[PDB]
């Protein structure tokens, strides 16, 4: 049990005592950041190279402690088991990320020291707190869900951007600037100052400066900016939308007797491949059997799948037709019922 | 596929060629396991390819089609399972298991929980894996 | 068959075998753009003109194979058959596309070897990857939906825009910059400043000097950029309801029934024109035949729409009044029956 | 103009100057057709212009002023037509319709059916262009 | 009924006609607003000039006989009858806005040429086009609507532009750039910057100096961008949420029972004050009878806004439980009788 | 009734009289504002002094008497009473806010006169008019509600600027610009310059200079700006459909009701302890009747909560199922007396 | 105020203090005007001021305080006419008017007809103008 | 401990283990309550942890383990005070709660209604502190 429970407490954090473990570390981590940054000022590197080696040094030793009883601790859930479990759970991408930092720390460590590693290694490892992926998960989910549009978006702004770019290329070929260096010299530096256009962006070291060249970049601009500025407003509206689904959503006390009665069929559909067995409890027979334990696990399968999907009007309207329906049979019952007694 | 015409006409005993929902409970009844008209209805919609409103052969051969150790039957099944299992982890107990098995939706006997039992927990002891459970079926 | 399989292997992929195909072949354009833009900046240019000239040449080649190819399989559908036929699917946009490139590429080759056709072609021949309309037709979609909302929005930014533009040239129309340059010499550059600024772009080349000026800018900026920015949004939140409502649509197995009743419904009333047919099963009494035979032909194609329009609470709440209309008409006929005996 | 008169007056049967339900119910069966209680109340929802409840003669003159040949109708046939056609293509086998025909949604006969696939498959082939059978109609 | 129908063809256009109508006048507007451009332009004047004044007066008299015929034919509808009915309507913005232009368009035209009236009445006269305000009402609207979040957005805004601006002009107040002067002179540059930021332009005239300006700007840009740019997503989502609630809309031919039932007991509420009327057809009775009149009069008023007012879940479940009510009271009936019978 | 009078017209504005007294405080505060603006500008220092010293001295007056009425009618609501209830409510932040700015004004003035004291406080001060939290308190309500997407949008904008920084800084970190001047002579300049791009300012004083950076800087702009503005985007989204709940929420007539039930539930349990009360009308019969009056008490509880709540369908399935439940059990009833009776 | 508690008391009829739907059915079907328990359901809850269920002389004290000469009623009254006003206009025909009145919606006789027509049309037209009429009221 | 399987099988009486609608109603019908089919199913539904549709000893366990003096429900009732509550303060007439007490929502009795009113207004005034009260519950 005592595995299982630091495991939650290393990977699946449910306390404050986790809440500030994790706290602690990414501010460690911050501040290994910022004396780095420091380091690399110009004028700030004698005095911070000491510490620097030192809080490196003492992290990679935590670091390597952590990952170690992390690995031991993983084998608590079955999905880890003996040496294939634990090269499972380290072929995750977050343990990964942990291994390779690690292992480039001891030999950056070891080599030493002017070095870039010190300071990438930092930069990779402040994306170590991305515990379970809840973040990452999150944004791929979305990311899937809009694909279609999103891919639009994304095409519609390319293809603008590109002819736009060409159109103000051609009109200010030839246009030089008051500091008298040619703004637009190729079409390269057209397209590097119609992408700033487009992420609304503004540098402003390239700008046109013949009258054709102005108009083109304004309309072009009121009518592309929505576009290039697009995604933000469907992921925001896509990460409302989801949020509200979720608080909509059905208790976890609806779904126990849909999983219940799938895998009761499951199970029953399993047995029935088995001649000699308990489940024939009620060959042409069997197959009848066979066939309606399939249609049952179908069924359970699919009222399953209603239950944990959040309720919709669908839902609604299925549920009422088929009340309905049975209402309607039972009074056409009682009709016929007092049709034969009068 | 010569059994898939046996089959589908031994639920028809009328030789119309169709399947309903009348006629599907006649056979469910006389076989003994006493269903319900809310039963009948969504076992023919989760049967009915074209919705219609009855079962025609090809549906009842596309249904023979779609069958077992798809991966998303199987990932519903262990999520499933999951939903069962407390701790988060992959194990639970025997005895939670049969009492959710015998008492917590479909109803379950002795013989049919102790078959279970036997062929989920292979070792002895008082925990069940069943990813690996899933994995055999 | 093979007709209809490479039709839909070049127009409407399918399998990773056409996903790969799209992919190089826009992958080639995509390095053809690429080293056209290093032909057009001024130091890379000799040692990429042969190699732009024989990949045009490979790539002509190719697409206008792909063009002969694709005419060839168009007749597979239905409504492109015979010369009228492939005249008709060549008068697609995308088809006219192709064909305008291909002509234009053959007759740039054949004349050249500096030229700009060489890269416009390129630049007009990355939009080539559009099949379909796919994109394109969702975009316009969701504009002609949005059409009255975009409107008020770009009349009120316009409109706003050359208030506040003449309201600061007003301003700042005297105000010497320490370049020595007047930054707003007249209606036309503070227009421009004002796009740019409404645009949220800020070059820089033209900044307010004098105070008034400023207070205006300030004031404008505030309470018009959220309007120049407010198509983003508007368009955003429009693709985010549209993928939430068509993820909730219902399947395609409850359009059956109601295309079966329209078909039907029209063909009874196309037989109704001639008195001597099979649909007369079942003078005045050929009027209220054709009359009632109009009438399901009409109920139809409104359960047609409506089953295929998304369920919404009012379809429920017809539904649920139309069924508890039933249920009362039976119970008041049973109590009436029951009055009778009793 | 005329005719439309005696055929609203022939839905009337009692000289009140206004169509309702049990009316209509009466006269379709008088013709044979035995619809039911929902059919008679889409039916007039579908007709009835104002929507207060009953059909009046102004609302027959609108519904018979609204006719066929409206674009609108076309594409709708034609998308039904679409969905009806496998393959994404614009032909469907004569054989298959003939099926879907007889047995989904509403029900036809063996006469009906034929009259139906010779207007369609006016050449000797085994499929049929719903394009050019819609633009016939 | 001419009059009617030139109302409908200038005012509130239906037809391709007026649609034209429009289209030319806008383009003859903005026509002559370029022209007022070029010759704002210092080099493109003395040829612009006369051509400025003959399209200014040959507009100015087509403008006034547009506002003399929409005078004329203001009078079809009933709200506008007689000298008061014109006055009333001509009370309106949009005819204010006419004449005012009209008015000044002619003073100016006989007191002339330089005057900038003749470029500021273009400006304003470029707004005439908003025909029926079909834009600024729902503009309007959508505000008022969300009046209490874009409140909250400016305030939150405003107030951390102030304190930010402060906390950054303290951080540079003495930071003399490389062109030696002041970046930071007074808290009213360091407001101007703040304003400048929070808008997110970036002119770039005025950039921090010191690391703790550049911290605090950074810190603050990250933490205010959102909330200044908030506006333009909730108004989009306002349109967004609008036009789907619009589309979903019920049909016209369910208000129209509605509507009768109001007007009936509004008449019956109205004639129950007259003693000796036809509406006392099925004192104390008179009482109760205007008491009950009262009652459907508010009940029907209800129902007339909840049928004009899109379909709610609540109003769904207002009527099943209402339809729920019914029948269960009419199955006790029929129990109480069949109790009775035996 | 006069002290809860002036609590209602200082604290929670009702009516006109309310609204024009809390714009004139903002008002006469704003031009305080201003004022103190034009005494920091160095120009208008002398003739200002006097009259800001002035304006302080007469508002701070106008702040200690508002605050001492405050206190005093603070008394009227039951949650402040006696010394106890005062200081609780003095705790409150917006108390607390008022009273500082109070003391530092009133020690400022007795000090004095340059001083930062009377900016600082009147910056604060224009917070004042925050009255109630009606606006903080609706942010942090929609923060606390979007927190996981906003912190997945808060991480993944800054893992992107760390990374895109650092790699624009390997790819520009000797480039020389024009003016002779380190572009990126740090990784502290890149990371300025990453936040910059991210927030989508473009200041332009550290613009790339090689091609590598350029490219990066153009990828990573596309690929992030999405990300850093996706919090407006958001929140606009989360505020948006908020106020469509909020006027889709039932009546406040709806809930009276249920907070009956409630609170006669809880007086019932509360009861139930006391052996000897009146609540006994109607040993292990005790425990049975506590037992049951807890169960009436969730029951209470649970319907008030979905009462309050605003209507949803899953409220509307559990009804139809209940109702349906109903119905069928008495339709059950009914059919077995039937069969009783023949 | 004393005429209020007598028309309260003469719903009541029974001297309980409270007036519930029964009690209001029982008074409507004596006074003639034969209504239905979803109507009388309706009354209740618009003039329920608290909503529990009854009618109590608080809430038909409010009732009674709430009236008309209201701008919202006044505006709802005005666009219902629009409503039934085609063209745009503010002029509706006598005759249609007459019909709309007769037939949609609530049913009314011919002498309170010809009052309304009376009161709307005071000059010798055939339009009426609803503005004015609403006004006069 | 004891006195909970006491109590749960006190409403059980037939040692069948577990508790359902039809057990609960025939004990409130025995104590005198005269309850309803849909408060059966709602206080089923509440104290039902699992949602299977019957109670069980451990689902009794856990609601007696969740009890009062939560910061929760102590919200909820001042919140519900506060609604009962006009004006906007913590101060309500003894009259009117006497009335809404008596008259909205759940019936009470003199008795009971007296008892209320001592305990809540302690001081010889005519108003309650609702948060006092709560707090002293
Ligand atoms: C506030 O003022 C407004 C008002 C309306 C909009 C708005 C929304 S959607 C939309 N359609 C567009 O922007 C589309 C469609 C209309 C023409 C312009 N394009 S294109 O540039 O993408 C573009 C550029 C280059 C190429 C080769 C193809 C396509 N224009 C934006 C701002
Ligand atoms: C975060 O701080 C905020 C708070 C609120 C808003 C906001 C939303 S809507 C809105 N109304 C507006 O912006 C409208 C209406 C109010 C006055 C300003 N205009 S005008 O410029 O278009 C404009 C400009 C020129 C002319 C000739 C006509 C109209 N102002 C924006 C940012
Ligand atoms: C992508 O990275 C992100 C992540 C999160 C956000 C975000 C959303 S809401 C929010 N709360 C805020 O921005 C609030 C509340 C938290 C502290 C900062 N303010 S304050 O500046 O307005 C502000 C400034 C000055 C004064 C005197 C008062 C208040 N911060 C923004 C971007
Ligand atoms: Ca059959
Ligand atoms: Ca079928
Ligand atoms: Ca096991
Ligand atoms: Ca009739
Ligand atoms: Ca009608
Ligand atoms: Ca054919
Ligand atoms: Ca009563
Ligand atoms: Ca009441
Ligand atoms: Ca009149
Ligand atoms: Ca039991
Ligand atoms: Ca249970
Ligand atoms: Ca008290």
């Amino acid at each position: 049990n005592i595995q299982g429970r630091v495991y939650n407490f290393l990977e699946r954090p449910t306390g404050w005592k986790c809440f500030v473990y994790h706290f602690t570390v990414f501010l460690i981590v911050l501040i290994c950041l910022i004396f780095s940054v420091l380091s690399t000022i110009q004028q700030y590197n004698n005095l911070a190279t000491e510490t620097l080696f030192w809080m490196e040094i003492v992290l990679v030793v935590f670091f390597g402690a952590e990952y170690v009883v992390r690995l031991w601790s993983a084998g608590c859930r079955s999905k880890y088991v003996g040496v294939w479990g634990r090269l499972r759970f380290a072929r995750k991408p977050i343990s990964v990320i942990d291994l390779i930092v690690v292992v480039a720390s001891v030999i950056v460590l070891c080599v030493g020291s002017a070095i870039r590693g010190i300071r990438f290694l930092q930069i990779l490892r402040m994306l170590h707190v991305d515990r379970q992926g809840g973040t990452w998960r999150l944004l791929g989910s979305v990311v899937f869900i809009h694909r279609q549009e999103l891919i639009t978006t994304l095409y519609i702004g390319f293809l603008g951007l590109i002819f736009s770019s060409y159109f103000v290329y051609l009109a200010e070929k030839d246009a030089i600037d008051s500091s008298g260096e040619y703004q637009f010299g190729s079409y390269a530096d057209a397209l590097w100052w119609g992408v700033v256009t487009v992420t609304t962006i503004g540098y402003g070291d390239k700008v046109p400066q013949t009258w054709i060249g102005k108009t083109i970049a304004s309309c072009f601009s009121v009518f592309a900016i929505s576009f290039f500025a697009l995604p933000a407003g469907i992921l925001g509206s896509g990460f409302a939308l989801k949020v509200q689904q979720k608080q909509r959503q059905k208790h976890f006390n609806r779904q126990i007797p849909a999983a219940a009665s799938l895998i009761q069929t499951a199970w029953r559909c399993y047995a029935a491949e088995n001649p000699d067995s308990a489940t024939w409890k009620i060959e042409h027979h069997r197959a009848a059997i066979k066939v309606i334990r399939r249609m049952q696990y179908f069924v359970a399968k699919k009222k399953f799948q209603q239950a944990r999907k959040p309720y919709d009007v669908r839902d609604v309207i299925e549920q009422y037709s088929q009340g309905h329906l049975n209402l309607m049979v039972r009074i056409k019952e009682l009709q016929r019922r007092l049709d034969q007694s009068l | 596929i010569a059994e898939f015409k046996e089959a589908f006409s031994l639920f028809d005993k009328d030789g119309d060629g169709t399947i309903t929902t009348k006629e599907l409970g006649t056979v469910m009844r006389s076989l003994g396991q006493n269903p319900t008209e809310a039963e009948l209805q969504d076992m023919i919609n989760e049967v009915d390819a074209d919705g219609n409103g009855t079962i025609d052969f090809p549906e009842f051969l596309t249904m023979m089609a779609r069958k077992m150790k798809d991966t998303d039957s199987e990932e519903e099944i262990r999520e499933a399972f999951r939903v069962f299992d407390k701790d988060g982890n992959g194990y639970i107990s025997a005895a939670e298991l049969r009492h959710v098995m015998t008492n917590l939706g479909e109803k379950l006997t002795d013989e049919e929980v102790d078959e279970m039992i036997r062929e989920a927990d292979i070792d002895g002891d008082g925990q069940v894996n069943y990813e690996e459970f899933v994995q055999m079926m």
